[PDB]
């Protein structure tokens, strides 16, 4: 079978790209009603809802203990489908203990909900789309309005189904359906109440739980125009027309050991479109189905038609594992009747399996149908990665297991909890509980974090002189770090949890939705699938080079962790400082740094043995790779919202992990390789591969230089002035990328994503280092603080260098940014492919009416120490341009002389020659 | 109060000023690190009012042709006579090249100089500089050692031997931003990496044929948050305080300022934190005397704010100037300020610390 993937949302960081939360509560009166316990209490989801429309936006709702939850999961392209807040809707008790109280629908450019609470009410509240766009705290209307329609007191509801605005409808236990209209001061009520229960045969064996076979499992609903589908205890098909309220068609389905079967939520059907399917287990067997019911509906009388048998399963539940459907939604192409595509999610507690059917038929009777596979696991990167800290590449060692966490990046308030839990001393929680919900803020919340570590472990002095035992610190925060991530794993091992899914026309994407965990379904790519090591499976799935690849791979995973430690720090220091040397003798020296982890003589030559026995290595490698290289199409972009950056910001950062992991192990070959043998590597009977070798370092800049930057999220709104602009405005990090590089047939996340890898793997074609483009853009809004670090890192370029300078002053470190600003100059002026800062310097240039090739920049320079303040650098620089000017401009001339004028009033007094001797 | 100002020459741009606290024999040296050199003067007692009972004499100036951006004394500077009196100097720099030098002289006459730049030396910009001796057990010069620290991630142990140099190079974490030995063990020193962490350093562990550095605090996740510091408050500066070396000081940017205490029992937090009035750029500098006392900068506006750990303080600024101030240090006497600004040195006596 083929495999598929999913990307995982934590909820912190969509409250991220969610600026503000707002809390709306609802006229509560009559409503029927240590830590540990509290902490799995405190979040779950006990259903989960997601709906959309055909005219224009998207949101998803996270039910909740006591509590209703909602937020804006949209990829639009509007003025402003992107500026968004997160809403909580409490409630006197919670929306029941069962899975009812969900409904969506809209009517014109609003969203309304119906709500049921535990006991006995409706609810009905109204929410305006730009309700939802304003970071606004007030509303100006009755946005609710709760009611009790029919007794509930008497049938307790089981199913709840909308059809319209004002109308809706209700399932009970006894197996009446009513439908309830609704309407500023008023509501109107319909029915189809029916109550069914010889007597003899009803007075022994007669106990059981309570049912009524005209009860209804679960309804669906279509509209052509309004039509309803209902499936009943009596295990009877039954048609039901909106108009009439009353039973259109009846259909009758024979199985025995079927009813014998009940499940507690569930959808039993779903629909693509006018056509709808539904299946039944059929128990043990776990054979289910797909009865893809065509409704032709006639003039006289709807009619009904089903057309297909039963569809097979996986078969990887099993061990007594009871696998169980817990959502699957219908949908087909409606460009042609060539494929109908089913979406099915099964979950074992709190483990899960998704998978899709793909039915491609005309004429067949036949049954062409593939499958995919998914699979969720949890391999602990724990117990091993804590022991060793010696190096300061990463040094001390609480920052790292920060970074650690902050590494998963897929579990949320797991960690709050277990914070403020930790913090506690034997404290309680009903009011340490509210001390959780207080806090908030997120940068603040990990200085929190290390006060409270460093309040927990005393440090036991050596006795030795008034000297400490740093070797019982080791233990102490290895261990503490180690217990409370495994509390936290243990909170998402609880948490980690999946309930619905629901497909979206305006999109066209699959959806998924796991309690507090958002996600998304996606194919393998390349990486991925030659990342498994599939090597077997490969096999089992001009023929050569792959199986290097593969035992490559395991070669990669043979190394350590402070050795990838040694090396990270090292190509780090490859980045800047690496072509002053002569560029290719460095080669065998990595090999030269690669004999100090294990490298069992054995081994390697156990791999030159295939290396001499290689065909042709280089001419199959370097092709073979370059194949790699995928298919942007457009590059242009509308106004993008904030699921796309922050997603895509977590499955690249996963991608670009992967990729940090096979081109090392790539690189780390091709040396293991050519180490030994010096004089024969260089004899030219292989083809050589340096050029390509330097290609590929680039290529590991740029992925390493990205994996770096999906940890910085750095933003403020000191000033707070604000489209994609308004996406710059929004906290999270690595996003501006996205947002920098966001159709046909294609799902727009995916081709969204293509566009920007696209953009990194091209090399010498774009003639520019997408390092410095992205610095180069990105200083000019936000995280003047990072790329610090960042510009520190970039590799030296007159863009990089400018840079360099500007940054270095942002920090008023006036010393080095100008000396960055003396060493370098500009032929790069009036080229205006730079962004927003070359237009400065060549509206200079014009003021000149032409283009002086010197004395101008340092103007600009003597301007621009201006713009810092610090007013003895443009003393300096003022007279450079004074000088060195080989244009002899009458305009020009007069103008430096100006602004030398100016700085000199900056600091100039009497003494003549005192100012004619003094720079650097 | 009473301040008497000293005019470098009009062409001296000024970038640092130290005194030479390090050796009691030349303590009143003070060095000016210019864009050509470095300038010697001597602070004496005047009869003057016994209001500034302290002057400054300009003894000479070092030229170097180049930008001297940080400063250090070593103790082995030494003064002599023949009666006609001569001063040899050690000398501890940084230049335009990117290089670290050290610069031994007599007087105004380089006599001695070693150079380490390029590639065997720092990568990037050389952020602080510091030095001082090593003697045997025979008590015989055995080293003189100089540390700095560098935007390329690296601290750098600088060895001179009676049988030549020895070469060290260390990672960080982040960009060095400050360096100090420990008063009275030279075995030990601190680092003081950009992103907030702060290395306590043992650079004899390794001699010939298994332990990391020592410790690490940090002040970044120690910020009070009662009023926040703000997004970006990048650490400033990192200062051994007492002449045991029992303490240790630490400053932001933001002017957030936090004490811990090296000696008893058992430790969970930073003993004292505080806050500033303003930014402090150039960081603290501790008194060399009172150790609950240290001195902050608007180096922007031209104030001076002094501080006291126990708050014994309540916000005094004895120094109000009109101009940016560069740089400054406490004399050895721990009542004068010795203050550099882009024109001058002003000597200032705080009456209420003699």
């Amino acid at each position: 079978m083929n495999e598929l993937k999913h990307a995982v949302v934590p909820i912190d960081l969509q409250s991220f790209c969610l600026e503000g939360t707002l809390a709306l509560w609802v006229p509560a009166l009559e409503n029927d009603s240590l830590f540990k316990k509290e902490c799995v209490a405190y979040d779950a989801g006990v259903y989960t809802s997601n709906k959309s429309k055909g005219s224009q936006t998207l949101r998803w709702s996270i039910f909740q203990n006591r509590t209703l939850t909602i937020f804006d999961v949209s990829l639009n392209s509007k003025k402003e489908p992107l500026s968004k807040f997160n809403v909580k809707i409490h409630f006197p008790s919670n929306v029941m203990k069962d899975g009812v109280a969900f409904s969506f629908s809209e009517h014109s450019d609003t969203t309304i909900i119906y709500a049921i609470t535990h006991a006995r009410v409706l609810y009905y509240i109204r929410l305006s789309k730009t309700w939802f766009q304003l970071p606004d705290a007030r509303l100006d209307d009755d946005w609710c309005l709760c009611y009790r329609p029919i007794s509930f007191l008497n049938q307790k509801p089981d199913l709840m189904a909308a059809i319209s605005t004002s109308e809706i409808c209700v399932s009970f236990f006894n197996g009446g359906l009513t439908k309830i209209i609704l309407n500023p001061k008023d509501a109107s009520h319909y029915e189809q109440h029916i109550d069914d229960s010889k007597k003899y045969l009803s007075l022994q064996a007669f106990k059981a739980d309570y049912r009524s076979p005209n009860t209804i499992i679960s309804m669906i609903f279509l509209s052509t125009y309004n039509v309803l589908v209902m499936l009943s205890l009596d295990y009877k098909l039954k048609v039901l027309d909106l108009s009439t309220n009353q039973c259109v068609e009846t259909i009758e389905l024979s199985q025995t050991i079927l009813p014998l079967q009940s499940f507690p939520y569930l959808t039993s059907d779903h629909t693509t479109n006018s056509f709808i399917a539904l299946y039944y287990p059929d128990n043990s067997h776990g054979s289910f189905s797909i009865y893809k019911l065509n409704a032709n509906a006639h003039s006289f009388k709807l009619n009904v038609v089903i057309e297909k048998g039963i569809i097979p399963p996986s078969l990887p539940d099993d061990e007594f594992i009871p696998w169980m459907l817990s959502d699957f939604q219908l949908i087909s192409s409606e460009g042609s009747q060539s494929k109908f595509l089913l979406i099915i999610a099964w979950k074992s507690n709190l483990n899960t399996v998704i998978q899709k059917c793909n039915l491609s038929l005309d004429q067949d009777e036949s049954f062409s149908c593939v499958w995919s596979h998914s699979l969720d696991s949890f391999s602990l990167i724990e117990k091993t990665f804590f022991d060793v800290p010696t190096n300061m590449s990463s040094g001390d060692i609480s920052e790292i297991w920060l970074q650690h966490i902050f590494a998963h990046n897929t579990s949320i308030e797991s960690i709050q909890v277990a914070l403020l839990s930790f913090q506690n001393s034997s404290s309680q929680v009903s009011k340490n509980k509210l001390d959780k919900f207080g806090a908030l803020t997120i940068s603040e919340l990990k200085n929190a974090v290390l006060s409270s570590i460093v309040s927990t472990i005393q440090i036991e002095p050596n006795s030795d002189l008034t000297g400490y035992d740093y070797y019982e610190y080791k233990r102490l925060l290895y261990n503490e770090w180690e217990r409370f991530a495994k509390l936290v794993a243990y909170l998402d091992h609880f948490g980690d949890e999946i309930l619905s899914i629901n497909f979206d026309p305006s999109n066209a994407v699959t959806y998924i939705n796991y309690a507090n965990k958002v996600a998304f379904i996606r194919d393998p790519y390349l990486i991925e699938s030659f990342d498994e090591e599939p090597l077997t499976k490969l096999i089992s799935s001009l023929i050569e080079g792959y199986q290097i690849l593969d035992l490559g791979r395991s070669l990669h995973s043979c190394m350590s962790f402070s050795t990838l430690s040694e090396i990270r720090y090292s190509l780090r220091e490859l980045v800047q400082d690496l072509p002053s040397y002569s560029l290719f003798d460095t080669l065998w020296v990595f090999y030269d740094k690669h004999i100090y982890p294990n490298v069992d003589p054995d081994y390697i030559s156990t791999l030159i043995d295939t290396l001499v026995s290689l065909e042709n290595p280089m001419r199959d490698i370097d092709s073979l790779i370059q194949r790699l290289r995928s298919f942007d199409i457009y590059n242009h972009s509308a106004q993008s919202p904030s699921l796309f950056l922050c997603a895509s910001v977590a499955r690249v950062l996963d991608s670009i992990l992967k990729k940090f992991q096979v081109s090392i192990e790539g690189f780390i070959f091709l040396l293991s390789l050519i180490t030994s043998q010096q004089d024969y590597e260089l004899q030219s009977k292989f083809a050589g591969c340096d050029k390509l070798f330097l290609s590929l370092l680039e290529d590991w800049r740029l992925v390493s230089f990205l994996l770096e930057n999906s940890a910085l999220l750095l933003e403020k709104f000191e000033e707070e002035d604000v489209n994609t602009m308004e996406a710059l405005a929004s906290v999270n990090t690595a996003l501006q990328f996205f947002s920098a590089l966001n159709e046909s047939q294609i799902s727009p996340l995916h081709a969204t994503v293509i566009s920007s890898l696209s953009a990194i793997f091209i090399r010498d074609d774009t003639e520019n280092d997408l390092v410095t483009e992205l610095v180069e853009k990105l200083f000019l809004f936000k995280q003047y603080n990072a790329c610090m670090q960042l510009i520190g890192w970039l590799n030296s370029d007159p863009i990089a260098v400018y840079l360099k300078a500007l940054i270095y002053l942002k920090s008023k470190e006036a010393v080095k940014a100008v000396r960055c600003f003396k060493t370098t100059s500009l032929v790069l002026y009036s080229h205006t492919s730079q962004f927003a800062v070359l237009r400065e310097f060549q509206e200079i240039a014009e003021k000149y009416h032409h283009q002086n090739l010197l004395s101008c920049y340092y103007l600009h320079l003597s301007k621009k120490l201006f713009e810092e303040s610090a007013y003895i650098d443009a003393l300096e620089f003022s007279l450079l341009a004074d000088a060195s000017k080989e244009t002899d401009d009458e305009d020009l001339s007069i103008a430096i002389t100006h602004e030398t004028l100016k700085t000199a009033c900056a600091a100039g007094k009497f003494d003549a020659a005192h100012v004619a001797l003094m720079v650097l | 109060l009473s301040s008497n100002q000293y005019q470098l020459p009009l062409n001296v741009r000024p970038y640092t000023t130290t005194w030479c606290s390090q050796s009691p024999s030349c303590s009143n040296l003070l060095a000016i690190g210019h864009d050509t050199g470095i300038t010697i003067y001597c602070a004496s007692e005047e009869q003057t009012p016994g209001s500034t009972g302290l002057t400054l004499q300009e003894l000479f100036t070092i030229q170097t042709g180049l930008p001297t951006l940080h400063l250090s004394f070593s103790s082995s500077c030494s003064y002599s006579e023949n009666l006609s009196p001569v001063y040899s100097l050690f000398l501890a720099c940084v230049c335009q090249d990117n290089t670290v030098r050290l610069i031994i002289t007599k007087n105004e006459t380089i006599i001695t100089q070693h150079v380490l730049g390029g590639k065997s030396g720092h990568h990037n910009f050389v952020n602080d500089i510091d030095i001082a001796d090593v003697y045997s057990a025979d008590n015989r010069l055995a080293e003189q050692v100089i540390a700095s620290v560098g935007d390329d991630c690296t601290l750098i142990i600088w060895r001179l031997t009676d049988e030549g140099p020895i070469l060290a190079g260390y990672p960080l974490s982040s960009p060095g931003i400050s360096v100090q030995f420990r008063p009275s063990n030279p075995n030990q020193l601190i680092v003081g990496e950009r992103n907030g962490n702060i290395r306590i350093f043992d650079w004899t562990l390794n001699l010939s044929a298994k332990n990391p550095w020592l410790l690490t605090l940090n002040t970044l996740p120690l910020v009070n948050t009662c009023h926040s510091s703000g997004i970006a408050s990048s650490l400033a500066n990192v200062r051994w305080i007492g002449s045991d070396g029992s303490g240790i000081l630490a400053m932001c940017k933001s002017g957030a300022w936090l004490r811990w205490n090296l000696f008893g029992p058992k430790n969970l937090l930073p003993n004292v934190q505080g806050i500033s009035l303003f930014p402090s750029l150039l960081g603290a500098c501790p008194h060399p005397r009172y150790m609950d006392y240290f001195a902050t900068a608007h180096s922007q506006h031209g104030l001076i704010q002094l501080i006291n750990t126990y708050e014994k303080d309540s916000n005094s600024i004895p120094i109000q100037l009109g101009m940016p101030i560069v740089d400054f240090c406490w004399h050895q006497d721990g009542s004068h300020l010795a203050i550099a600004t882009e024109g001058s040195v002003l000597l200032t006596r705080l009456m209420g610390f003699t």
